[PDB]
């Protein structure tokens, strides 16, 4: 009533020296002889409608806010309880706007100065009501945007943060393991803010824990896979972020995201987003591959201008790690684990899990993808040969049981050949001579391009993918595999199919003859 | 390319992007013999690369076909010259007005996605102002791209001084008005300016007491009163009022400015309050060194050092001390490895005048010792009598419930307050087995355990609660100091166990075991899945009753324990899962039991998932010990790591 009649206009400066007097002497009352406190049954009574006091302030009216601000600072001051941490949750759960925000930042600075640790009292307020059915999901989702600003507002810091010393970003840093459940929230407002505030929101100094790290990175993926399930390719950037930033607390942290990502892909859920079977749009396959291709380069590249034409070096354990996940999710028993290649003789052994394989490659053209990129270190590819092998052996016995006279009635088998070469020379499995063999494969009928695969499989025998024959070059830090060095290395005897082949088919083959030159 | 005139070649690949008559296969060939001759040397050549990596992409947009990894690389650190090279290659390629809806549909939405994949925004307009970009997508969506992306790192502002209506009519309304200013002040000199005005106006009012909220020690109160002059008085209480409570909320620059402020003022004075002063400005940076300039391991600034070097041998009797300040240069100097001042440098009056001191230099003597086989002993021994004395009771009455009666040199509550205030791993490490080692004299695996004495003198007035709460909080604490400390979480797990937290038990030895491998990626060390460790985890889910994952477990351990594998898979009241964990055992014995079991049972369902699970090549007794071998850890792996997910 008093504020409403101090906006009779000799009533209304009446009623406004009225407020500005009760608000000097509430400040008077509230903090003073500093023998108990002192009372005031005034506040005694605004302690229970302090969040009532705290929406009439986030009005903001003309002189509302100042005086209403003034009492919820001297209500926090007085209330023993300190209910100023109170004040500034239901603040924070309930401003709508940076200037609603701005009342909670000059509470704490009225508060700061008197009261101290206001902030993780009030976040901790805010979450123990949105984790139960407290602070109803809008409520939520408006506090975790809201912390969000706030541990944003720090980071970006300037006079403002500095002066108001509130450690935003900080204070948020210890809840991480509450906004995690929340990106399991089925609130997808409440989730994705959530995503954000995690993906900003600064990792514990000393480092995250198996069960906090885990934790996170289940959280993070799940909001990865759910707003790329539901959102596309533009909204993952909130899980991304906090799934790269957990990939960087440490190697397990890393690892850890990345298999939880490829677990949860390859997973039977999560896959009609990538081309997987069991009608899609292509362009939305293709660019959310570019999608998780970017968080997967983001995470794998080593962090930290060498010139402005060239790239950051994909780190060799990374891609390692995403060659073993890919093994273990395409072919699990690995009963040849072994990394150089067997007799050919052997492929008749494994008809059963070559096929496996190969028809897994068929159903989920992803694996052709995690193949270049794992091929992109050089050293990584060596431990798909397990992978590379069963799928040359399916392509052979496919090529064996073709009995088209050319190849372009088997497109899928076709471009799985054309493929696996190009993985396998890009990884340095395979020498340049050998390797721009796929390029003719179109060409051929299917027992040229068999003797060719065949060629591939002996010099993988002879050489073998192996990552010691990788010599690490320090000058560029990248792995080099000298084929020159390993003796034979650019296809002595193997080059003798492919040249017998071209000479064939020379009337089509003789302008490809420059593929197959020695140097 | 035999030439070497790469330039032209991407200009071919500029232009059959508009016919596509080279063949897409040989793209890519190029493009990894181009990258191959890049990674021997001519750094040159990295230019090219993006160059020709930049062309495919956009021919395979244009053929609707995905991104290369080569792309996303080399837009890892966005430049201007790549990104105005693909924009180029991009417009150059898409033949606008003759490409169909199906080019200029696919070259639109790869570039949203390329915008999409740029951390810096301006790279984002310089795309979105590019002609290409504006001419293919919509009018609509370009500005829903922007402000979509915008509200990516909006940019905050919050008013951070709180509000005042601050509407001077009245002296009352001045003076409150003042008062308020004062107390959301933070500034030394503004406070200093303040109380000269509110001196100025009044008479013989103090206002040292005009907010409750500022606090100052009883220590000092004394000689802060018995300032002649008033404002003064005044001044110097409020300064240190709000450089304490600055320091209680982080705000350490505006403290600093606070106490040097006041610094300066009272050296005119009195030299009490300069030496009580000196003491506080030594605290105060001892915590924002450890606060700020710490937290990632460098060391102090060596002027640190010196000030608490002559700080602990002042020996001054008249100036008021404070034992806080004098436990924070103990902390200071044990944390960072300052064992040498500590053992022979410090003064034999201040071991028998501070008990901090004592404890300090037992502790580090009982550090450096370390290697020592025999030399340790002599002080693990000492500090291992003034600790159990610390935890004793002399004469119902509990250490805890009391906090008095005890035969150490300092209380309980004071030991574990000291020990909080250590952040170095080696001595925190050090005080967990010597407080273990008093944990079970009258189990729990935790390093460095045989340099304390077995036999104890006064077994009975060793108040043990007191000694278990220490030592439940301290690992509380150190796993909080370090989350990925595998041997910590074993005695946490370990503690879990005994105290028959079988879940939390299982859960941190899981912890463990994600920290010594990597979430089980790796083959967990022995040391850490000790038998121990392997055979309480095996108990823990008996007495949970998961016993298909003591059967698993019961196998992780170097023999694999039968007995009480085959125990607990007869037990039917499981509550882990018991077929589908059966792919976790690489055991044939185990399976084979499991076989009988369901077929002595009638579960013929059971039995034929058992006996396939036996039918693998890969289970095969007979593979030549490397198959078998590769088999085990992968199961181990993976039943960690689905133990991972039921419990962490």
């Amino acid at each position: 009533f008093l504020v409403d009649t101090a906006m009779p206009d000799t009533v209304r400066e009446a009623c406004d020296r009225l407020i500005q007097l009760l608000l000097l002497h509430l400040q008077k009352l509230v903090h003073h002889r500093g023998p108990p406190p002192r009372l005031v049954p005034f506040l005694d009574a605004l302690k229970n409608h302090v969040g009532e006091l705290c929406g009439e302030t986030l009005r903001l009216e003309r002189k509302r806010f100042l005086w209403q601000h003034q009492l919820l600072g001297l209500l926090s001051v007085y209330t023993r309880p300190s209910c100023g941490p109170e004040a500034l949750g239901h603040l924070l759960s309930r401003a709508r706007s940076p200037e609603e925000l701005s009342l909670a930042t000059q509470l704490y600075a009225g508060l700061v100065v008197s009261l101290s640790g206001l902030l993780p009292l009030a976040f901790r307020s805010c979450l123990a009501r949105v984790h139960a059915g407290t602070l109803q999901p809008p409520f939520t989702a408006r506090f975790l945007r809201n912390l969000a600003l706030l541990v944003g507002w720090e980071q970006q810091g300037g006079e403002g943060p500095a002066a108001l010393g509130a450690h935003f970003g900080e204070s948020a840093s210890a809840h991480l393991s509450d906004l995690a459940p929340l990106l399991l929230h089925p609130e997808e407002e409440v989730a994705e803010a959530a995503a954000s505030l995690l993906a900003i929101c600064p990792f514990p100094s000393e480092a995250l824990s198996p069960s906090q790290l885990l934790g996170l990175v289940r959280a993070g993926v799940h909001r990865f896979f759910a707003s790329l399930r539901l959102h596309g390719p533009p909204g993952v950037a909130s899980a991304c972020q906090l799934l790269t930033r957990l990939s960087q607390t440490s190697p397990a942290g890393l690892k850890a995201v990345l298999q939880l990502l490829v677990e949860g892909a390859l997973h039977r859920g999560n896959t009609e987003l990538f081309g997987g079977q069991v009608s899609r749009n292509q362009q939305e396959v293709i660019y959310n591959t570019q999608s998780l291709l970017s968080l997967l380069v983001h995470c794998c590249s080593a962090p930290g201008c060498g010139e402005c034409w060239g790239a950051p070096i994909l780190s060799p354990e990374a891609a390692k790690a995403v060659a073993v996940t890919l093994v273990e999710s395409v072919c699990p028993d690995a009963a040849g684990a072994e990394l150089a290649w067997p007799p050919e003789e052997h492929a008749r052994a494994t008809v059963e899990r070559d096929l496996r394989i190969g028809r897994r490659f068929r159903e989920q053209p992803l694996l052709f993808e995690l193949l270049k990129l794992v091929a992109a270190a050089p050293p990584a590819l060596c431990y798909c040969s397990v992978l590379l092998r069963g799928l040359l052996a399916a392509l052979l016995g496919h090529w064996e049981a073709s009995r088209h006279p050319d190849t372009t009635h088997s497109p899928w088998h076709l471009e799985a050949s054309c493929t696996l070469v190009a993985v396998m020379a890009e990884g340095s499995l395979l020498p340049p001579a050998l390797g721009n063999m796929h390029e003719v494969f179109s060409q051929l009928a299917p027992f040229e391009v068999r003797l060719l695969l065949l060629s591939v499989w002996g010099f993988l025998r002879e050489h073998g993918p192996l990552p010691q024959k990788f010599i690490f070059q320090s000058e560029r830090g990248r792995f080099i595999r000298d084929f020159s060095r390993e003796g034979g290395g650019e296809g002595g005897p193997h080059l003798a199919v492919l040249h017998s082949v071209l000479h064939r088919n020379i009337d089509r083959l003789g302008l490809f003859s420059g593929r197959f030159q020695a140097p | 390319l035999r030439s070497g005139n790469y330039q032209e070649v991407i200009q071919i690949f500029i232009e059959d992007n508009l016919t596509l008559s080279l063949p897409v296969q040989f793209r890519q060939s190029v493009l990894r013999e181009l990258f191959k001759k890049a990674q021997q040397g001519n750094e040159a050549l990295d230019e090219i690369c993006f160059k020709v990596c930049a062309c495919n992409t956009v021919r395979d947009i244009l053929e609707g076909r995905t991104i290369s990894v080569q792309f996303n690389q080399l837009f890892l650190r966005p430049n201007k010259e790549k990104i105005d090279f693909l924009l180029e290659v991009c417009s150059r390629s898409v033949n606008l007005e003759k490409a169909s809806e199906s080019l200029k549909g696919n070259m639109a939405a790869f570039l949203k996605n390329v915008c999409l994949g740029l951390e810096d925004l301006q790279y984002v307009f310089m795309i979105s102002s590019h002609e290409l970009f504006i001419t293919l997508l919509k009018d609509e969506e370009r500005k829903l791209l922007v402000d979509q992306m915008r509200k990516r790192s909006p940019r905050v502002n919050l008013c951070i001084k709180p509000v005042t209506s601050f509407y001077p009519a009245s002296a009352s309304v001045n003076i409150g008005q003042l008062e308020h200013q004062l107390i959301l002040s933070v500034d030394p000199w503004r406070i200093r300016q303040i109380l000269i005005e509110l001196h100025g106006m009044t008479s013989e009012r103090q206002f040292w007491t005009v907010s409750n909220k500022w606090e100052v020690p009883s220590v000092y109160s004394g000689v802060i009163l018995g300032i002649k002059d008033n404002l003064t008085r005044d001044l110097v209480y409020i300064l240190m009022a709000k450089g304490l409570h600055c320091s209680t909320v982080k705000d350490f620059s505006h403290a600093k400015q606070l106490f040097a402020a006041c610094l300066e003022l009272v050296t005119e004075f009195s030299p009490k309050l300069r030496q009580v002063m000196l003491n506080e400005m030594l605290l105060l940076d001892i915590h924002t060194h450890e606060a700020g300039t710490g937290q990632a391991g460098e060391r102090p600034p060596s002027d640190l050092i010196s000030r608490v070097r002559g700080y602990l041998e002042m020996r001054l009797p008249d100036i008021p001390l404070r034992q806080v300040i004098a436990e924070e240069c103990v902390a200071f100097m044990l944390n960072w490895r300052e064992n040498e001042y500590l053992t022979l440098q410090v003064p034999a009056f201040l071991l028998q005048s501070n008990p901090y001191v004592k404890l300090g230099q037992l502790l580090a003597a009982t550090c450096k010792e370390l290697p020592g086989p025999k030399e340790s002993r002599r002080t693990a021994k000492d500090l291992w009598e003034v600790v159990v004395q610390i935890c004793s009771v002399s004469s119902r009455v509990s250490l805890i419930k009391q906090r008095e009666s005890t035969l150490g040199i300092m209380y309980r509550s004071e030991l574990l307050s000291f020990i909080k205030k250590l952040r170095e791993p080696l001595v925190l490490t050090i005080i967990l087995s010597l407080f273990v080692k008093l944990h079970n004299v009258r189990d729990i695996t935790a390093e460095h355990i045989s340099i304390w004495p077995s036999s104890i003198p006064n077994l009975q007035s060793v108040d043990f609660e007191a000694v278990a709460i220490t030592v439940k909080e301290l690992v509380r604490y150190t796993l909080s100091i370090n989350p990925n400390n595998h041997s910590w979480l074993i005695i946490q797990a370990d503690i879990y166990f005994a105290t028959n937290q079988y879940s939390a038990a299982l859960h941190y030895y899981l912890q463990a075991g994600a920290v010594c491998s990597d979430f089980f990626n790796k083959a967990v060390p022995p040391d850490v899945y000790t038998d121990q460790v392997i055979k309480r985890m095996i108990k823990c889910c008996s007495l949970l009753n998961c016993h298909t994952q003591v059967a698993i477990l019961c196998q992780f351990l170097r023999e694999i324990d039968y007995k009480t594998a085959f125990k607990s898979l007869q037990e039917q009241n499981s509550h882990d899962a018991m077929d589908s964990y059966y792919d976790y055992i690489w055991d044939v014995t185990i399976l084979e039991y499991l076989t009988y079991l369901h077929h002595k049972r009638g579960e013929t369902d059971k039995r034929q998932i058992a006996i396939k699970a036996i039918g693998q090549t890969e289970l095969n007794a007979s593979n030549p010990e490397e198959v078998l071998q590769l088999a085990a850890q992968r199961r181990k792996k993976k039943f960690l790591q689905a133990m991972a997910k039921l419990y962490f």
